[PDB]
C-alpha cells in the first residue's frame, strides 16, 4: 500500500500490507534487473547484512517494514510476503513538487504511412507525481485496446517522469478518419488538456 | 521440570532366536520392554505439546535408518560409487518399539481425547516408556498405528501453510490387502472396501470443512516427485510394493451405485530410491508364491495446493516421504522433560 | 558461497515449451525447497509453486496448473522448470529461490532471473520514423521532437542524439512488447523552438544484434 509513495533522502518511511491471517511475513527489496532481496523474515527478523534502518513489524492483520532514515540506494520497489502470496509492490520514488506535463501529438511519418501501418504518439513531459490519465479520440469516439504506454524512470537531476503513449492504427484506418486527439488527466491540471491534429 | 532434550534409549519384545530382521537389531540395540510399566496422572496441570517441534522424532529416523542400512540386503547400491554385492532374501515384519528416558527425565503424555497435537493439553500424565510403535516406512497411507480416539484429527504445524505436510488420524481403521498371486511376478494388488473407505472419506472431508470455511474439497491425486510417492508404497515381507492410488481418492464416488471392491494396480520394483540418503539400491527379484499383507490405513498423508484463497476450492493431494511425518503420527502425544 | 545460478535467455514460439534450470551450490542441497516465481512486466511477483528435492514433491499453483512441472537432479544439484505451452502473457523473468524452511525463514538466495520472451519473431532490425516537430508554436520556447524506433527484435536499442551531443531533455523511453511480438520505443528531445530552422536534429539508432545502424535527421 499503494504502488508509489513519495519521500525524500532522510525520512522516517512506513510501508504497509494487511492480511487476514498469520503467521510469518517477510520483506524484499527489488532494484531493476535484480533478483528480490530478503530484508526481514518471521515479520520482524533483519537478515544479516541487511542495515537496521529497514524495521519490520507485525500487529496481527497488518505489518510493515518501516525505513527509520531513507537513504538513495532505499528508492526502489518492496514486495511484502505471506506465505505463497506477495504484495502488489510499492514504488518508493524520490519526492519533489507538483509539476503538470506539457503535451505533445505527434502525426505518423509519411514514410512509416506509406507501408500500412500509423503510428500516432503523445508525449506527457517532465511531470509529477507519475500518476496521470491519458485518453485518446478519433473524430471523439474515445478508442481502446490499440494503445500502448511506457513511462521513463524518475529523473536523476529534476525527478519528473516523461511518458508516451502510441496509437496503433492501421493505415486504412488512419485515413478514413480526421481529428485525432490526445486527452491528459494529472494533478494539476486543473482541468484536462487536449492537443490534437487534424491528418494534413 | 522443564523442556529439555535427551538420547532416548528403545525397549522390544524382540527374540534372540528370530531370523526376522527388526528382532535382529532390537537384540543388539534395545533392551527388554518394561516388565511393569506405570502411569501416573498428574492433577491439574496443564502442559503445552508441539508434534512439530518433537526430539523425539529425529531419534526414532535415527534408529529406523541404521536400522534398515544394517537389515536390507540390496544386490547392487549406487551413490558415484557402484557397489555389488550379496543379497538373500530376508524376513522382514516389524514389531514394536518402545522409547524410554533415562534417570533424571520423564515422558509427559497427552490424554486429550481430541487433541490435535500443538495445542495446550489439559489431561497430562508422565510415562517411563512411550506404547509400543511399528517403525512402518509407507507413503501416502499411514499403516498398522494407533487411531484417533473421538473425532477424526486434522494434525499441522499450520493448515494456512501449504509447505506444511498435513496428517490425517483416523478415528477407525480400514483394510488394505494387497497381494502377489502365486507364481507378471512383479504384477500385485491392493484391496479396500468400497463402503468403508468411500464412508472414512466423506468423514474426512467433512472435517477439512471445518478447518477450511465452507470451502468445497477436493481431492487429487500427486501432481509429481519420484515413484515412492507418487504411489503408494511400503515394504510387505522385505518386498517393496508400488500402489496407484488414483481410485482411493475418487470424489465422484464420496450417490451412486459405485463403492464395490476398489483394487488398485501394484508392482514389486527391483530398482528403489534410498530413502535413508542419496541414491539408488537394485534388489533381488520377488520370492515364490503368494505375497500377502493385511494392513489397517489409519492415517492419511496430504498437502494442500497452493496459490487457491482467492478461490472457491481447496484441493488436497496425497503425499508424504518425509518419514519423520509417520513418527509423528504416534509420537505426537508425547513429550520428554527434565527434572530440576 | 550458497547460491542460485539459473540457465539463459529464451526466445520461444507461442505454443512451445521452455526448460528453465537452477543449479544449487554452497548448502545441503535436500534440505531446502525451491520455489520458483515470475516477474511479469504487469503483475509484481507470482509464485509458481515449490518443489521439495529430498523426493521431488511438488506443489503448483493452481493459477498456471497443468503447464508447470517442476523436476530436479540429485546428482547435480540441478533443478528444472518446465512451462508448457507458452503464451504472450507468460513473457516474463522467472526466479528460482530457496525455501529456508520452505516459507518460515526463506526466500534466500535468489537466482539471477531468466528472461523468457514468447514471440513469433526472429532476429529483426528498426525502422526509424521522425517524430516532427509541431509547426504550431512556440515562438520563444519549446519545441519537443522525437524518432520512433518501430518494429525490432530482440532488445537492445540505442538511441543517441547528434552523435552524442545533444543529451540534455533526452527521454528515450523503455522498449514494449507489441502485439506482433516485435518491441517498439521513442526516443524524444525538447529544444527550443528558435533553434528549429537552424539546428539540425538526427537521432542515432543502433541495433546490435541486427547489425543495423540507422540515423535519421528530425525536421523540419
Ligand atoms: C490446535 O489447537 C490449538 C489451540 O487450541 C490451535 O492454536 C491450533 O490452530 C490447532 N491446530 C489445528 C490443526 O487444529
Ligand atoms: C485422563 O485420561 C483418562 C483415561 O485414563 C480419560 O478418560 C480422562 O479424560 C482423563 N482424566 C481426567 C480426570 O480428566
Ligand atoms: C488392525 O485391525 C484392527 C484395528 O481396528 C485391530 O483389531 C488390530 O489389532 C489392528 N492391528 C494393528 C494396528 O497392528
Ligand atoms: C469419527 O469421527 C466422525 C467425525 O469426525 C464421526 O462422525 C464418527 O461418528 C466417528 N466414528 C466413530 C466410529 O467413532
Ligand atoms: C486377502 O486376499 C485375498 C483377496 O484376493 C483373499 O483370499 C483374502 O480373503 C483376503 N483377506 C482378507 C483378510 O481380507
Ligand atoms: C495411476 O492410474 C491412473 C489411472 O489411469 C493413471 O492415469 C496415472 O497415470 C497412474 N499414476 C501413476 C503411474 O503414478
Ligand atoms: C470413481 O467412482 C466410480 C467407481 O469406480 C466410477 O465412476 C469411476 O470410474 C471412479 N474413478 C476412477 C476409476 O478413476
Ligand atoms: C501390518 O500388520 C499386519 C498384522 O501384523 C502384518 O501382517 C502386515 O505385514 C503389516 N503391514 C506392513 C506393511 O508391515
Amino acid at each position: 500500500s499503494p504502488s508509489t509513495l513519495y519521500a525524500s533522502v532522510g525520512d522516517k518511511i512506513t510501508i504497509t500490507c494487511r492480511s487476514s491471517q498469520s503467521g510469518w511475513k517477510a520483506w524484499y527489496q527489488q532494484k531493476p534487473g535484480k533478483a528480490p532481496k530478503l530484508l526481514i523474515y518471521k515479520s520482524s527478523i533483519l537478515e544479516t547484512g541487511v542495515p537496521s534502518r529497514f524495521i519490520g513489524s507485525d500487529s496481527g492483520t497488518e505489518f510493515t517494514l518501516t525505513i527509520s532514515s531513507l537513504q538513495p540506494d532505499d528508492f526502489a520497489t518492496y514486495y511484502c510476503q505471506h506465505f505463497e502470496t506477495f504484495g502488489q509492490g510499492t514504488r518508493v520514488q524520490v519526492r519533489r513538487t507538483v509539476a503538470a506535463p506539457s503535451v505533445f501529438i505527434f502525426p505518423p511519418s509519411d514514410e512509416q504511412l506509406k507501408s500500412g501501418t500509423a503510428s500516432v504518439v503523445c508525449l506527457l513531459n517532465n511531470f509529477y507525481p507519475r500518476e496521470a490519465k491519458v485518453q485518446w479520440k478519433v473524430d471523439n469516439a474515445l478508442q481502446s485496446g490499440n494503445s500502448q504506454e511506457s513511462v521513463t524512470e524518475q529523473d536523476s537531476k529534476d525527478s519528473t517522469y516523461s511518458l508516451s503513449s502510441t496509437l496503433t492504427l492501421s493505415k486504412a484506418d488512419y485515413e478514413k478518419h480526421k481529428v485525432y486527439a490526445c486527452e491528459v488527466t494529472h494533478q494539476g491540471l486543473s482541468s484536462p488538456v487536449t492537443k490534437s491534429f487534424n491528418r494534413g | 521440570w522443564k523442556d529439555a532434550d535427551t538420547t532416548l534409549f528403545c525397549a522390544s519384545d524382540a527374540k534372540a532366536h528370530e531370523t526376522e530382521v527388526h528382532n535382529v537389531w532390537a537384540t543388539h540395540a534395545c533392551v527388554p520392554t518394561d516388565p511393569n510399566p506405570q502411569e501416573i496422572h498428574l492433577e491439574n496441570v496443564t502442559e503445552n505439546f508441539n508434534m512439530w517441534k518433537n526430539n523425539m522424532v529425529e531419534q526414532m529416523q535415527e534408529d529406523v535408518i541404521s536400522l534398515w542400512d544394517q537389515s536390507l540386503q540390496p544386490c547392487v547400491k549406487l551413490t558415484g560409487s557402484v557397489i555389488k554385492q550379496a543379497c538373500p532374501k530376508i524376513s522382514f515384519d516389524p514389531i514394536p518399539i518402545h522409547y524410554c528416558t533415562p534417570a533424571g527425565y520423564v515422558i509427559l503424555k497427552c490424554n486429550d481425547k481430541n487433541f490435535n497435537g500443538t495445542g495446550p493439553c489439559k489431561n497430562v500424565s508422565s510415562v517411563q516408556c512411550t506404547h509400543g510403535i511399528k517403525p512402518v516406512v509407507s507413503t501416502q497411507l499411514l499403516l498398522n498405528g494407533s487411531l484417533a480416539e473421538e473425532e477424526i484429527i486434522i494434525r499441522s504445524e499450520n493448515l494456512t501453510n501449504n509447505a506444511k505436510t498435513i496428517i490425517v488420524h483416523l478415528n477407525k481403521s480400514v483394510e488394505i490387502n494387497c497381494t502377489r498371486p502365486s507364481n507378471d511376478i512383479r504384477k500385485a494388488y491392493c484391496e479396500i472396501n468400497g463402503t468403508k473407505w468411500n464412508k472414512v472419506l466423506k468423514q474426512v472431508t467433512e472435517k477439512l470443512k471445518e478447518h477450511f470455511n465452507n470451502k468445497t474439497i477436493i481431492f487429487q491425486p500427486p501432481s509429481g516427485g519420484d515413484l515412492e510417492i507418487t504411489m503408494h508404497s511400503f515394504n510387505c515381507r522385505g518386498e517393496f510394493f508400488y500402489c496407484n492410488t488414483t481410485q482411493l481418492f475418487n470424489n465422484t464416488c464420496i450417490m451412486k451405485g459405485c463403492n464395490g471392491t476398489i483394487t488398485l494396480p501394484c508392482k514389486i520394483k527391483q530398482i528403489i530410491n534410498m530413502w535413508q540418503g542419496t541414491g539408488q539400491a537394485m534388489y533381488a527379484p520377488p520370492i515364490d508364491g503368494k505375497i500377502n499383507c493385511v494392513s489397517n490405513i489409519t492415517g492419511i498423508l496430504l498437502t494442500r495446493d497452493g496459490g487457491a484463497n482467492n478461490t472457491s476450492n481447496e484441493t488436497f493431494r496425497p503425499g508424504g516421504g518425509n518419514i519423520k511425518d509417520n513418527w509423528r503420527s504416534e509420537l505426537y502425544k508425547y513429550k520428554v522433560v527434565q527434572i530440576e | 558461497q550458497i547460491e542460485l545460478v539459473q540457465s539463459g535467455t529464451e526466445v520461444k514460439r507461442p505454443g512451445a515449451s521452455v526448460r528453465i534450470s537452477c543449479a544449487s551450490s554452497g548448502y545441503r542441497f535436500t534440505n531446502y525447497f525451491i520455489h520458483w516465481v515470475r516477474q511479469a512486466p504487469g503483475r509484481g511477483l507470482e509464485w509458481m509453486g515449490w518443489m521439495n528435492p529430498l523426493h521431488g514433491g511438488v506443489n503448483y499453483s493452481g493459477r498456471f496448473q497443468g503447464r508447470v512441472t517442476m523436476t530436479r537432479d540429485i546428482y547435480t544439484e540441478t533443478s528444472f522448470m518446465v512451462l508448457s505451452g507458452l503464451r504472450s502473457d507468460d513473457s516474463a523473468i522467472y526466479f528460482c529461490t530457496r525455501g529456508r524452511d520452505g516459507y518460515d525463514d526463506g526466500f534466500h538466495p535468489w537466482g539471477q532471473g531468466t528472461l523468457v520472451t514468447v514471440t513469433a519473431a526472429s532476429t529483426k532490425g528498426p525502422s526509424v520514423f521522425p517524430l516532427a516537430p509541431s509547426s504550431k508554436s512556440t515562438s520563444g520556447g519549446t519545441a519537443a521532437l522525437g524518432c520512433l524506433v518501430k518494429d525490432y527484435f530482440p532488445e537492445p536499442v540505442t538511441v543517441s542524439w547528434n552523435s552524442g551531443a545533444l543529451t540534455s531533455g533526452v527521454h528515450t523511453f523503455p522498449a514494449v512488447l507489441q502485439s506482433s511480438g516485435l518491441y517498439s520505443l521513442s526516443s524524444v528531445v525538447t529544444v527550443p523552438s528558435s533553434s528549429l530552422g537552424t539546428q539540425t536534429y538526427i537521432c542515432n539508432v543502433n541495433h546490435k544484434p541486427s547489425n543495423t545502424k540507422v540515423d535519421k535527421r528530425v525536421e523540419p
